[PDB]
């Protein structure tokens, strides 16, 4: 499915079909990659689509490996309409700047064992420095919940009681990380991108990516887990 | 117990929804519906009036002593409102957050001004009137409106602030708040 | 009339006394028809008496003027009122026709012939006469088809009907080329009633409206001719109960479903019930809130694709469970809404980001603001807003009034269908009075139940 | 209260059940 | 369609609003309002 | 895409049939019940 | 899921067909009275 | 440990319901 | 632990509003002598000017486990205000009985509950027994004639 | 290894495990690995 | 017997049950109100409250009810109890996001 | 509002909706007249 006929369908022809979560796939073009015209480019309408979510799971026998997970949420995870700019140099050195757009999606997956793992699938503020074949970098990851969120017993960072008030004797005890302090400090995620199926006629590219980011920390609580995400990405130039 | 007849077939006493009130050298049209309150939100409040259900809709004056001749001597309205940011209320968390959005880095509370006004009196005194949209991170009832009016008498900075809610702004209290604001007379 | 000793039915069931009295039955029916036409005329004239030119028709508690205006009388581009003389003429014609029908009803109720069988065999009927029952059904089916074709004629050559989906805020447009495709017509019928499909309430264009009316008019005329020229088959005879109270029970179940459907039409549909005349729907007011809070915060220099809520989901924009972009907040539950003020901003991916940022229109922005300020939220005092709000605005939506009243009427008419289905079955069986006390069926059955 | 509640619930089942089952078996034994 | 709305029903000759038992119901109603779905709301008026 | 779905919501899908075998088995089962009902006639 | 959908669909249309043809199978003749 | 108790009490009430429906004293016409 | 006296930045003394009996949770506020609310532990903390970190409340102790000590850290000020909400501040050894944290009733309270419930049950018993005495002859039924 | 099931007083799990039931619906296998797809014949499945 | 599974067969016991049900219900409500006269509430479940304090991820309808009750108390105390002179500022009242 | 010729007839139009409620109450008055016969 290309970007040409995606715009050719109305709302009601994709309504409920699931097409609206799919990145365009460049059917035409070549795979030689090097024929991209270098220059000062301002990419517009960046598109991102996962195809697998895996979570690092700790096992009693010491094997540390990424497990297959069940997507609890429905098709609310892809990212569209991202903007930015990137440069292409003579040898192939490319840096990637991502600034505005819908670059985040709250996602929840099930570890085998029935444990809900909420993670903000994000790519915001990405600096991808590398070559045309592969370019990696860091991106900002917000926590999940904002500070104005409050847990089932009030509390929370901006708005709440700051204390478990449902029991008037447990005001100061070992539940320090649960009521005394609430931490929403934004973390950093690691992603790797690759370019394939370029089109210099209409200035559009494709490729696969590889992201690794932590999950929600439950606002300074039980440890986060690293989320390895694989999928396809799509973009256009200037 | 005094023997007097009741009110029937003789027209209503008051219908305009406003009442005058006279205090320390200032006269304005208070909301006839609003209840007075005894909580001195600032250490220099002469009169405070607030709406019956919510204390979001509150009107009060301040009587700060002055060392200046006139508010024109303060300069621009922007420089003037730059001096009185504590009227909004300082942010009471040092916790760092940028995972809210709509605000700045480790900031979750903002104030956007929709304009400034200068109302000259009979001979030479101006009235600085503003309108601050003070919004919040949770969007608490859409933020709040701050309608601030300032004028100086012989000392005793008489500044009027009419706080009102955003949902209260459009559901039918805008004209009441504006009638209270534009009637703030200091003679 | 009669007393209880000659009928066995008390005064609180006195109409039952005229089950077998065909002339008085006909008079009661046409007197009732006079009442319906009288209320239509009286309320219509009352509404045009209480009409203010400035305020739209949903702010003033109007429920008949929006119907006439939907037909395309006295309204133009955008929904402003050009004249109320069509409404006045409708009300007056209804009042005078009600006078005529009431004269007829009073006549057959007081001095009309007792039964129409011995002298006017065309009109007199017995309830077990399946041929003449289908004959009367065919006459009324021909009348219904003629009414549906009158609406089709009004939409095609008599000024057109009001379209809210036409550009520029909508206007009265002449329907050209209605959708006569049988698949499009009956896919609504076969459709599920649930979210995303809405059964027939999700008809969203006047071409589908008038095509469905062409189909219903032609099928109704065909069924009328079929019923006049046939007699019910033996399988239908075995399947049914053939008393007058049974026919009443069937009618009650049918109009109960019709009342529930009208409840859902008033609450959800915005093309047959244009939002300019009837006010915003619930989904419309929620999407309007999110929309205008998007544009206000855009004009206050903020980003909309970013700024997730307290839950990490997106305050202004999120993705629906199928993928396309929808408005953030609890209004996500109303993501199924489709209105004329969102479609110019809505593309293949749901809400287009660049179109939503740049291609705002002033009339759309005002319409969103008003559909916030006049949401279908109110009390029985006609106090607008949620139940915690002030007593300052006098507004309850006509959609709210219509949906509530017609759900109540649909529910009681389903219960009346139960009452009449049971009593008609028991009367055909011989049980309407009680158990016989010497031929009790349970005494002829084995014990242990 | 996690073991004391358990024994209280077990007592409140068994004791009235025992009483009523005394009375029922007595009653049914008389045909 | 909701229940009856009797808030600020009685006012005095000078327009002040007298609290009423319906207004105590309104106060409890506000407490029941704001706390319910505490995180689900993003906008002031709860039309959804 | 990460997982396979029908995505049958909306679309005005008649009787909720996304594949023709659904309509065929609905018609066929109603037909079998009609067949037993029809052949078991001229009774009672 | 499609197999489950076909199974529930055939179960529902089977039971609903039973209901339809059971009430077509001369139901006002099941009374224990005269009439 | 508590879900065990709650599940046992619920199925006990359902068992007494079943026994009361299908194992009642048969009423006699006389 | 000692009487905690709370004081403002400028010189006024702040008193903790003591907990009324009806409330299971009560907000923490500090008010002056004259009856004006001066500080609180705010729930919102947003666009606010009564919070402890900007009012500047310091807590001192007199005559208990802590004598003469003054605390100005807002966290310990808030915990001592929340304890002073419940009246005089105490240390409780919570590990001895594995205490859950929620309040109990007195022997007086349980006595009143048991005797009032038993008292209403005995009111019904009195009514039923007086009924049986006055209506002894009609206990098996009425006289048919 | 250092807290095996026979140390936990477990009685019937050795009789499930000896004949083949090793994975559970809790995502773990008692041999020490993770049950990504335990199926219906796990410990809890055989119990139910 | 054929609809519900069990049915009455004694008129006297039927009418005694019709007498017995509302009397026992109202007496139990009376006993509970007598308990509430001394503030002997069934307000809390200690196990679920301590679990919800030691886990943000634990959310139930009972905990939602507890939060709603805090909202009721704090938003009704000032106007319902004038004797306490409770001038709670708008600052400290419990409040969710938006609304 | 109503057309100018029908402005003096607006008060008589303002009562007209209540006639059906008067009709059902009139049915009850008639039954009281025939003494619930
Ligand atoms: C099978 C029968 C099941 C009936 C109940 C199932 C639920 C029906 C329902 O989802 O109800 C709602 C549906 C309409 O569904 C709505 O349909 C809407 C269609 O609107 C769309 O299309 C419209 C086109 O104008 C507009 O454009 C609108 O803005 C746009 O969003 C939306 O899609 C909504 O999401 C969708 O929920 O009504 C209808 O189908 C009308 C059909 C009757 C429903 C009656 C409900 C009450 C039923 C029984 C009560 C009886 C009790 C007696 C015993 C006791
Ligand atoms: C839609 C309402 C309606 C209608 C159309 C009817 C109609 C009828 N009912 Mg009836 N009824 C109703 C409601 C209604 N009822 C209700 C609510 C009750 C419960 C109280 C009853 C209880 C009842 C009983 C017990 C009986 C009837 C009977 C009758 C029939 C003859 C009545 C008669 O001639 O006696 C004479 C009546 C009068 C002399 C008074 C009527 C005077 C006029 C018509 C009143 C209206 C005036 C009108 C404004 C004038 C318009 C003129 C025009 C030019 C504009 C008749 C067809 C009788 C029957 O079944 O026939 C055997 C019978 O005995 N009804
Ligand atoms: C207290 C009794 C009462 C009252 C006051 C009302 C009042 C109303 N009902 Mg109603 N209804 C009631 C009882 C009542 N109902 C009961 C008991 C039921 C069964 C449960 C229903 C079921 C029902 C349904 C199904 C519907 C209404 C609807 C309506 C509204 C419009 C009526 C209408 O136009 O219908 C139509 C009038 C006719 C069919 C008569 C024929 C009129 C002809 C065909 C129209 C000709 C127009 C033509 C195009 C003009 C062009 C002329 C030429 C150039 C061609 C109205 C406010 C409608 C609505 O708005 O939904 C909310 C609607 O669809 N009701
Ligand atoms: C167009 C529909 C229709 C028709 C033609 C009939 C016709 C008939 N019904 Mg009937 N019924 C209906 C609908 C209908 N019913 C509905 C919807 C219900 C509700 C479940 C009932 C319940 C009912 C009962 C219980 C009985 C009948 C009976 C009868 C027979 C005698 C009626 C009579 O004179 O009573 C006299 C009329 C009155 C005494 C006036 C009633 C006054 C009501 C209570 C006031 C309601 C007005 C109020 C504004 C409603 C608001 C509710 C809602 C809109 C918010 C008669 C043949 C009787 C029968 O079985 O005879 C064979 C009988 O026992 N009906
Ligand atoms: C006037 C009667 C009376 C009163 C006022 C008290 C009061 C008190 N007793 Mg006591 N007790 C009593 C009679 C009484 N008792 C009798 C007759 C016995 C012998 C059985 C005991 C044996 C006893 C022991 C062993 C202990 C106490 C203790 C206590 C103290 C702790 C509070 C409490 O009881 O827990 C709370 C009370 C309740 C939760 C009662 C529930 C309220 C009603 C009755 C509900 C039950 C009805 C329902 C049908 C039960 C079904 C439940 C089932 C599913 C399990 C308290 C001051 C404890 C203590 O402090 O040690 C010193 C203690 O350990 N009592
Ligand atoms: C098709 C039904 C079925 C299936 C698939 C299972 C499966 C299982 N059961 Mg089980 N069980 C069943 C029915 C079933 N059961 C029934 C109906 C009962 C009630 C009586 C039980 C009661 C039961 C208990 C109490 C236990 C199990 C246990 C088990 C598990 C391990 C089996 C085991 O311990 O190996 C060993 C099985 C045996 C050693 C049986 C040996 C048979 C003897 C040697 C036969 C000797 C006499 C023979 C007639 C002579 C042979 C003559 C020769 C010449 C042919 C296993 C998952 C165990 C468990 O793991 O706990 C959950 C366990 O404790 N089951
Ligand atoms: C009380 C009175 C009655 C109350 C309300 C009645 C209101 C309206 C009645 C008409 C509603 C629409 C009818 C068609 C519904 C339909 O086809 O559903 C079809 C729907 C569609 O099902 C779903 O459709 C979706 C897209 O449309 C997706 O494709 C899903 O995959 C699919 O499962 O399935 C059902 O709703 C189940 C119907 C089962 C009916 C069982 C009861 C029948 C009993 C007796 C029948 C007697 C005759
Ligand atoms: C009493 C009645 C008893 C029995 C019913 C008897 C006869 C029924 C006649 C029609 C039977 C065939 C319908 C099934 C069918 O054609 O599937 C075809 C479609 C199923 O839906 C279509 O299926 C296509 C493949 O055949 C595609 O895959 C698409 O999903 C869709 O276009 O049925 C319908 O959509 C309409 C059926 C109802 C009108
Ligand atoms: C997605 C598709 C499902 C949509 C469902 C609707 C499909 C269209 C059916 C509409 C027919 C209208 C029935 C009205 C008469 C029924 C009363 C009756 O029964 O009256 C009964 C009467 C008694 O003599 O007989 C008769 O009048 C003859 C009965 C006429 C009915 C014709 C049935 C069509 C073919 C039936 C199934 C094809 C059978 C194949 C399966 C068999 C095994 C493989
Ligand atoms: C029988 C009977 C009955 C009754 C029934 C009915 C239902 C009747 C009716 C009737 C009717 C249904 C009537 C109606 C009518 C109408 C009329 C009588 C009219 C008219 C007209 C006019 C005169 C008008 C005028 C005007 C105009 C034109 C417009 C403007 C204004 C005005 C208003 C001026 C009853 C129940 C009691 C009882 C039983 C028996
Ligand atoms: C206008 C229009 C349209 C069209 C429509 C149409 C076309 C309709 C129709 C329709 C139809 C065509 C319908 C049908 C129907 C029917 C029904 C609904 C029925 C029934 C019945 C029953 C339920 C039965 C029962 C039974 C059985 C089951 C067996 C035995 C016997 C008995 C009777 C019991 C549209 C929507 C497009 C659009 C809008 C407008
Ligand atoms: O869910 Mn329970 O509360 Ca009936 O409003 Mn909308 O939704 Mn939700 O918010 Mn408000
Ligand atoms: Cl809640
Ligand atoms: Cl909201
Ligand atoms: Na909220």
């Amino acid at each position: 499915l290309t970007y040409d006929e995606l715009q050719g369908l109305t709302y009601l022809q994709v309504k409920g079909t699931g097409i609206a979560n799919t990145c365009p796939v460049v059917e035409q073009g070549t795979s030689n990659v090097r024929e991209l015209k270098p220059g000062d480019y301002k990419l517009e309408k960046f598109c991102m689509e996962p195809t697998s979510f895996t979570v690092k799971e700790e096992d009693a026998k010491g094997r540390e490996e990424f497990v297959k997970t069940k997507l609890l949420t429905r098709l609310t995870y892809g990212l569209d309409g991202m903007n930015g700019s990137m440069k292409i140099n003579n040898d192939g050195s490319v840096e990637f700047r991502e600034d505005e757009g819908l670059d985040y999606a709250a996602t929840t997956v099930k570890l085998p064992g029935g444990e809900y793992v909420p993670f903000l699938f994000t790519i915001k503020e990405f600096d991808g420095k590398g070559t045309l074949d592969s370019f990696s970098g860091d991106f900002l990851v917000p926590s999940y919940r904002g500070s104005t969120f409050l847990d089932p017993k009030g509390r929370g960072g901006a708005t709440g009681y700051d204390n478990a008030i449902a029991l008037p004797a447990k005001a100061d005890a070992d539940e320090i990380q649960r009521l005394n302090n609430k931490s929403y400090t934004p973390g950093k995620g690691s992603a790797v991108f690759s370019v394939a199926k370029v089109d210099t006629e209409t200035g559009e590219i494709a490729g696969v990516f590889e992201s690794i980011q932590p999950s929600d920390t439950e606002m300074g609580a039980h440890p986060a887990k690293d989320i390895k995400i694989t999928g396809l990405w799509y973009g256009q130039l200037t | 117990a005094y023997g007097e007849g009741a009110n029937v077939f003789g027209r209503v006493t008051n219908k305009s929804g406003f009442v005058p009130y006279a205090g320390d050298s200032f006269a304005l049209l208070l909301p006839s519906k609003w209840n007075p309150s005894d909580e001195k939100e600032v250490d220099s409040i002469v009169l405070r009036y607030a709406d019956n259900f919510d204390a979001v809709n509150n009107v009060y004056v301040i009587a700060q002593d002055t060392d200046k001749s006139s508010i024109q001597d303060y300069g621009s309205p922007e420089e003037f409102i730059s001096q009185f940011g504590y009227l909004l209320g300082r942010q009471a968390w040092a916790g760092q957050t940028v995972s809210e959005g709509g605000f700045d880095a480790n900031k979750v509370s903002s104030a956007a001004l929709l304009g400034v006004a200068t109302e000259k009196d009979k001979k030479g005194k101006t009235y600085y009137k503003f309108e601050i949209l003070s919004r919040t991170a949770d969007g608490n009832e859409g933020g709040r409106h701050q309608l601030v009016k300032a004028t100086v008498s012989n000392g005793k900075l008489y500044l009027l602030k009419v706080q009102a809610g955003d949902k209260r702004w459009f559901k039918g209290t805008d004209k009441e708040c504006l009638g209270v604001l534009d009637s703030f007379t200091v003679v | 009339g009669r007393d209880q000793e000659t009928t066995g039915f008390a005064w609180w069931a006195g109409n039952a006394r005229l089950i077998n009295l065909s002339g008085k039955l006909l008079g009661a029916h046409v007197a009732h028809a006079g009442l319906i036409v009288f209320w239509a005329g009286a309320m219509n004239l009352f509404e045009v008496s209480h009409f203010v030119p400035e305020k739209p028709m949903y702010e003033q508690g109007l429920i008949l003027l929006p119907h006439i205006a939907t037909l395309g009388y006295g309204v133009g581009p955008g929904g402003e009122v050009l004249d109320t003389f069509p409404y006045f003429v409708s009300g007056v014609l209804h009042l005078i026709s009600s006078a005529v029908l009431g004269f007829g009803g009073v006549y057959h109720s007081l001095i009309g012939p007792e039964t129409l069988e011995e002298s006017y065999p065309f009109f007199g009927y017995v309830w077990k006469d399946k041929n003449k029952m289908t004959n009367i059904l065919g006459y009324h089916l021909i009348i219904l088809g003629c009414g549906a074709w009158l609406l089709v004629l009004k939409a095609l050559y008599f000024g057109g009907v009001y379209d809210t989906w036409a550009p520029g805020g909508g206007d009265v447009r002449i329907i050209s080329n209605p959708t006569t495709n049988a698949a499009i017509i009956f896919g609504y019928i076969v459709k599920s009633p649930f979210g995303g499909d809405g059964w027939i309430v999700s008809v969203d264009n006047l071409e589908d409206i008038i095509g469905g009316h062409i189909w219903i008019g032609t099928l109704c005329i065909l069924g009328g001719i079929w019923h006049i020229y046939t007699t019910p088959w033996p399988w239908a005879r075995r399947a049914f109960v053939w008393s007058g109270e049974a026919y009443l029970s069937y009618s009650l179940a049918a109009v109960s479903l019709m009342g529930f459907t009208a409840c859902c039409f008033a609450w959800f549909n915005n093309t047959a019930y244009p939002s300019e005349f009837y006010g915003p729907t619930g989904p419309e007011a929620s999407q309007a809130q999110a929309f205008t809070f998007l544009v206000r915060d855009q004009r206050l220099g903020a980003n909309v694709a970013s700024a997730q809520g307290p839950t990490g989901l997106g305050k202004y924009l999120m993705r629906s469970p199928t993928g396309e972009i929808i408005f953030g907040g609890e209004t996500m539950r109303f993501w199924d809404f489709r209105g004329p003020w969102v479609e110019p901003l809505r593309g293949p991916s749901g809400l287009d980001l660049v179109k939503l940022k740049n291609d705002i229109q002033p009339w759309q922005e005002r319409r969103a603001a008003e559909y916030m300020t006049h949401a279908p939220l109110g009390s029985l005092n006609s106090v607008g807003g949620v139940a915690t709000e002030i007593n300052a605005v006098n507004f309850v939506s006509p959609r709210s009034w219509l949906a509530t009243s017609h759900f109540c009427l649909g529910f009681f008419f389903f219960v009346g269908h139960l009452w009449h289905a049971g009593r008609a079955r028991a009367a055909a069986a011989g049980f309407e009075k009680g158990i016989d006390r010497v031929d009790e069926p349970v005494l002829s059955m084995r014990p242990l139940d | 209260v996690n073991i004391l509640g358990l024994t209280a619930t077990a007592l409140f089942i068994i004791i009235p059940t025992s009483f009523l089952l005394i009375l029922y078996v007595k009653t049914a034994a008389s045909e | 369609l909701n229940g009856f709305n009797f808030n600020q029903s009685v006012v005095d000759s000078n327009g002040r609003v007298l609290n009423t038992w319906a207004d105590i119901i309104n106060r409890a109603n506000l407490g029941m309002e704001v706390m319910h779905e505490r995180n689900a709301h993003n906008f002031p008026l709860d039309l959804a | 895409l990460v997982d396979d779905r029908m995505n049958g919501d909306g679309t005005g899908l008649p009787f909720g049939v996304n594949d023709g075998i659904l309509g065929w088995v609905i018609a066929g089962t109603l037909g079998t019940i009609w067949a037993i009902y029809f052949v078991s006639q001229k009774d009672l | 899921m499609l197999t489950l959908k076909i199974f529930v669909y055939t179960v529902v249309t089977f039971f609903v067909g039973l209901f339809i043809f059971g009430f077509l199978s001369n139901d006002p003749s099941r009374n224990p009275g005269k009439g | 440990m508590e879900a065990l108790v709650y599940t046992f009490l619920l199925i006990g009430t359902l068992g007494i319901i079943f026994f009361s429906i299908f194992f009642r004293e048969p009423p006699r016409i006389a | 632990l000692g009487h905690a006296s709370f004081k403002d930045q400028e010189g006024r003394e702040l008193f903790v509003r003591r907990m009324p009996t009806f409330f299971e949770t009560f907000p923490v506020v500090l008010i002056d002598k004259d009856g004006v609310v001066r500080a609180d532990v705010p729930f919102r903390k947003a666009e606010s000017k009564y919070s402890i970190e900007q009012v500047g409340v310091s807590v001192t102790f007199y005559g208990g486990e802590l004598n003469g000590l003054t605390f100005t850290d807002p966290s310990t000020v808030k915990k001592y205000a929340r304890k002073a909400q419940l009246g005089e501040i105490f240390e409780f050894d919570r590990s001895t009985l594995q205490s859950d944290g929620v309040f109990r009733s007195s022997p007086r309270g349980w006595f009143t509950f048991g005797h009032l419930s038993f008292a209403l049950l005995f009111f019904f018993g009195h009514i039923w027994h007086g009924s049986r005495t006055i209506f002894r002859d009609v206990f098996a039924g009425i006289d048919e004639d | 290894v250092l807290n095996p099931m026979w140390r936990q007083g477990m009685f019937v799990l050795p009789f499930l495990t000896r004949l083949g039931v090793t994975q559970s619906w809790g995502g773990w296998t008692i041999s020490g690995e993770t049950s990504s797809n335990p199926g219906i014949w796990s410990y809890e499945g055989a119990a139910a | 017997s054929q609809i519900f599974g069990v049915a009455f067969s004694n008129k006297r016991w039927l009418h005694f049950f019709m007498l017995f049900v509302p009397v026992t219900g109202l007496w139990m409500s009376a006993l509970g109100v007598v308990g509430l006269a001394l503030n002997l509430r069934a307000y809390d479940f200690v196990s679920q409250e301590i679990r919800a304090a030691e886990d943000p991820e634990f959310e139930t309808f009972y905990t939602k009810n507890i939060l709603l009750n805090e909202g009721i108390r704090a938003w009704m105390a000032a106007q319902d109890q004038p004797h306490e002179k409770l001038t709670l500022p708008e600052e400290v009242l419990p409040r969710g996001n938006a609304l | 509002k109503l057309p100018e010729a029908y402005a003096p007839f607006s008060p008589i139009v303002d009562v007209l909706p209540i006639i059906p409620v008067l009709f059902i109450l009139l049915a009850f008055v008639w039954q009281a007249s025939v003494s619930f016969r």
